[PDB]
């Protein structure tokens, strides 16, 4: 499991070994365009928080 | 002339002395990235001191 | 180029894109007037909450 966050421009890009933190002044993100691979064995899964 | 700049960004310039009045200038901005950037990664603490 | 400006005054500009290099710029200064200025005067608190 991994994910990203951008709550009040505290842009984290997390992975179970390591995180990557940024803050950007002229940044704000509100839209998510998830896309999936063509076929998964079980159900592939995604969550916007 | 140094330009106006954001209150925690950082200015330097160089490259005169080429028989015309052009130059390179740069702005570092130091905005809360959390990844420190510097030469000479630290070697090791000597153990037992 | 943004001009130098007083440490608690505030700068914005606009009006390029008219096939010449003139523009309008403005300085708000926010000096302790005590009368707040803003759109959308507040309606009412709903009573009983």
């Amino acid at each position: 499991m991994f994910g990203v966050t951008w709550y009040n421009d505290l842009v984290r890009i997390v992975f179970p070994p390591t995180v990557l933190e940024m803050q950007l002044d002229g940044l704000q993100w509100e839209r998510v365009q998830f896309n999936s691979p063509v076929n998964a064995g079980h159900a592939t899964r995604f969550n916007v928080v | 002339v140094t330009p106006y700049l954001k209150p925690y960004e950082c200015f330097g310039w160089s490259w005169n002395d080429n028989q015309d009045s052009i130059y390179d200038w740069w702005i570092a901005d130091f905005v809360s990235t959390g990844a420190f950037v510097c030469e000479s990664n630290p070697e090791a603490p000597k153990t037992g001191v």
